[PDB]
RNA sequence: UUCAUCUAGACAGCCGGACGGUGGCCAUGGAAGUCGGAAUCCGCUAAGGAGUGUGUAACAACUCACCGGCCGAAUGAACUA
């Protein structure tokens, strides 16, 4: 029963994806999501790059397929 | 409200054998194949086991979650249009005039043809295309009965003729005749 | 009781004419009622009535219908004295 | 959960008080009959019609409150009748085979089987002769009142009886399709 | 003459239906709202004025 | 007014000696700043009991700052509105981290749905939910379960210069 | 915003019972489950109205509240802007 299906990959945000800051004061940093408050802000957690531990927004983000 | 993700759980038989990409479906099972083009759902399709067919959408509206329960609604029909198949009843009634029809071949058209209803002398003419095959059905009580593999091309056609022979210019509630549908089936059920 | 809202059967089978009486509600209390019955209450609405007959109970199944089965004298009162208010007969129980 | 206080302390108060169930059931039923065969049943016998219990299920058949009751499990199948019989089993299968049809139809019903026809004279007052456009019976009238000629059918299976097909047969004294009782099952305490 | 079960077969599609008291659409035999937007999905529906 | 801060604020009904040592009553508001702090303390009690400016002052005047300000929890809010016509009193469930990061959406939010602008709304009590299962809007109950997460569409990125070469795809 | 329900199976949908007294008292031309007034009751219980919807000569007919069996999780009734 050979189904072909396309593929469709996503990036799907897990607590423990690792992200990137694009704009804000870490500039390029590695945080990395912790407890998921809503649909547009998100929790960080990179504390040995620099950051605070702050609730950043998703456009202010972007991110990575490396996850743990 | 958006709500952020649901689902749903189309079932897939063996002797229909899916073949989709990104928004195009391709079924074909054991009497040929449908295709279907879909390009505005916005829905994306992941394979789980061989049978099951998971459907998706994240962060709907209302009616964005509503479509999505009507791209379920589209290809079960297709599993059951190419294995199951279907076939339609369409009966009679008439008074003081007979309804006779025929079939006709002209220039590779094949209409099919109604004559002497409500007394008219004019002729009338109803195409058909491919996908559709009538047949006039006797040794039961006087139906035109017909079948095909969608859904798109058994009922568009048939219930156009129902949308021929209902009576204009006079009222509606009294003329009750014309043709009209009985049943709709399934060319095998039951099995 | 005539040909009011109540019931009275026949039965034809090789000369014999049912003229019985299986006699719905009315005659269990017009039999009972006080002879004066056609005057002064066929005109208007008929539920004019302050009178009570009897305490005769018994005769709670052999007259009219029955298909219950089931008390030895409870079914009139918990038929009627309510479907009549021209007699009250019993005197709590609505 | 429509009525459940109401009938809950009627759930309680006598399904104790009887000791060995003989189930039953008819899921489409008459009304000449239910004011018969539940009313006929009076002073000990409340036929229980009643509803799925099926969360109590487990406090009724796990605190052991009567030790050989626990069996109606998987029994609500169909509209289930358990009378209550804390009576010997003697006067048991033979009141339970009381009939199998009943009066006819309430013009219309659902009977899409076939039907036969003899050639007996009933006894109809000219009414309906104007009116077998459906099949038209050849029919003969000695002076008045029809007479059934010869032996012909009527219509065959895969249809549906609503008014000009029940309502002759309704003045026929026929009747066998009323869907009337079952035998299910009988256990002792 | 048509037969007493298929008058009904064509009473479904002609005659038993509903209608709508501002616009006088035809509607389906059990609904809420005109679905033509002309009279803006309003409430008001009566049945079809049958036979007789 | 901006981005809000949050106090207390005690007040006490300036002592005539003939009955002195008044009963120090006790507000906590939200404010956007410590002026504006002071003159809405007025405004809810002139509509308690008669004292205006000119019966008393402010004794002191505190920024409370939050206990937990990173913690995820839910909120409890109680809010009345005035609205074109008629005044009501409301039960919304905002899902935030902090107490004034939580309203500062709810007075964003019902300037939206309703149109309920700043100067009529009173903003009476914020409890909170603490423990899941009861909170009763379960649109931000459903949120609260098991590894619930998700992808996210159509991914636009920048645009710093004015032309492109590239025709960008959306991946996700 | 309330008021009701709410895995003791809800709201659907599929199957149908929806009576006995009685085809209530009259009121008439007779009003019978479905024209008017008034009595507005009990039996059976699963549950049935002294009847919510059509039909007629009073008829006879449909089927609904009330119910009983199935999937199994939730849904209505007014409002407010
Ligand atoms: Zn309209």
């Amino acid at each position: 029963t050979d189904s072909i299906v396309k593929a469709s990959n996503w990036r799907l945000v897990e607590v423990g994806r690792v992200v990137l800051i694009k704009k804000g004061q870490s500039a390029g940093k590695l945080a990395a999501i912790v407890e998921i408050i809503d649909q547009k802000k998100v929790l960080i957690d990179g504390p040995k790059a620099g950051v605070p531990r702050q609730a950043i927004n998703l456009g202010q983000v972007v991110l990575t397929p490396l996850t743990f | 409200m958006k709500y952020i993700q649901t689902e749903q759980q189309i079932e897939v038989p063996e002797g229909v054998t899916v073949s989709i990409k990104s928004r195009i479906v391709k079924v074909v099972g054991p009497r040929g194949t449908l295709t279907k083009n879909l390009k505005h759902i916005d829905v994306t399709f992941t394979k789980v086991n061989n049978q099951l067919i998971k459907v998706a959408v994240h962060n709907g509206g209302r009616k964005h979650v509503a479509a999505l329960r009507t791209v379920k609604s589209l290809v079960d029909n297709m599993i059951t249009g190419v294995t199951k198949g279907y076939k339609y009843k369409m009966r009679y009634v008439y008074a003081h005039f007979p309804i006779n029809v025929n079939i006709v071949e002209k220039d590779g058209a094949k209409f099919i043809e109604v004559r002497n209803f409500l007394g008219d002398k004019k002729i009338r003419n109803v195409p058909v295309r491919d996908g559709v095959t009538i047949e006039f059905s006797t040794n039961v009580k006087d139906e035109i009965v017909l079948s095909g593999n969608s859904v798109e091309d058994v009922s568009q056609n048939a219930a156009d003729l129902q949308q021929i022979c209902r009576v204009r210019n006079k009222d509606i509630r009294k003329f009750l005749d014309g043709i009209y549908v009985s049943h709709k089936g399934f060319i095998t059920e039951d099995l | 009781k005539g040909i009011k809202v109540t019931v009275q059967l026949k039965i034809q089978n090789r000369q014999a004419a049912a003229s019985v009486v299986p006699s719905a509600s009315s005659l269990v209390i017009t039999a009972l009622k006080e002879p004066p019955r056609d005057r002064k209450k066929d005109k208007n609405v008929k539920h004019s009535g302050n009178i009570q007959l009897d305490e005769i109970i018994e005769i709670a199944r052999q007259m009219r219908d029955k298909s219950f089965g089931r008390t030895l004298a409870s079914v009139t009162k918990e038929i009627l004295g309510t479907a009549q208010s021209v007699g009250c007969r019993v005197d709590f129980k609505n | 959960r429509e009525k459940k206080a109401e009938y809950f302390a009627k759930l309680r108060e006598y399904l104790e008080e009887y000791k060995s169930l003989f189930v039953v059931g008819v899921d489409n039923v008459s009304s000449q009959q239910m004011h018969e065969v539940r009313k006929e049943l009076r002073g000990r016998a409340v036929v229980l019609m009643g509803k799925n219990t099926m969360v109590r299920r487990a406090i009724r058949g796990f605190l052991s409150d009567l030790p050989d009751f626990e069996k109606l499990l998987p029994f609500v199948k169909g509209n289930v009748g358990f009378v209550f019989t804390n009576e010997p089993l003697t006067e048991i299968k033979n009141v339970i085979v009381s009939n199998r049809v009943a009066a006819p139809a309430r013009a219309g019903a659902v009977a899409p089987e076939d039907i036969w026809v003899r050639a007996v004279n009933t006894g109809m007052e000219p009414g309906k002769t104007s009116f077998f456009q459906a099949l038209g019976v050849p029919t003969k009238i000695a002076r008045g009142t029809i007479e059934i000629v010869s032996d012909v059918k009527v219509v065959d299976a895969g249809n549906k009886v609503g008014q000009s097909e029940a309502s002759l047969l309704n003045l026929l004294n026929i009747s066998p399709f009323t869907f009337g009782l079952t035998v299910v099952q009988v256990y002792d305490n | 003459i048509i037969e007493p079960s298929l008058k009904a077969l064509a009473s479904k599609y002609n005659c038993d239906k509903s209608v709508c008291r501002k616009c006088y659409a035809r509607l389906p035999p059990r609904a809420t709202n005109c679905r033509k937007r002309k009279c803006g999905h309003t409430n008001q529906l009566r049945p079809k004025k049958k036979l007789k | 007014m901006a981005h809000f801060k949050e106090y207390q604020v005690i007040g006490r009904r300036l002592p005539t000696e003939s009955v002195p040592e008044p009963k120090l009553f006790r507000m906590r508001i939200f404010a956007s700043n410590e002026v504006i702090a002071k003159s809405r303390y007025w405004y809810f009690l002139q509509k308690l009991h008669k004292v205006k400016k000119a019966s008393g002052e402010i004794v002191s005047i505190n920024q409370i700052n939050e206990a937990h300000p990173t913690k995820v929890k839910n909120f409890g809010v109680w809010v009345r509105y005035d609205s074109r016509s008629g005044t009501h009193n409301m039960y919304k469930e905002i899902r935030d981290v902090s107490r004034v990061a939580a309203v500062e959406t709810l007075y964003q939010d019902m300037a939206a749905r309703h149109r309920a602008r700043f100067r009529s709304i009173h903003i009476l009590k914020v409890a909170e939910i603490e423990k899941t299962a009861d909170v009763k809007r379960q649109y931000v109950k459903q949120f609260l379960t098991k590894d619930l997460k998700f992808p996210l569409p159509h991914r636009v990125q920048k645009s710093t210069k004015t032309f492109s070469y590239k025709r960008p795809s959306t991946f996700y």
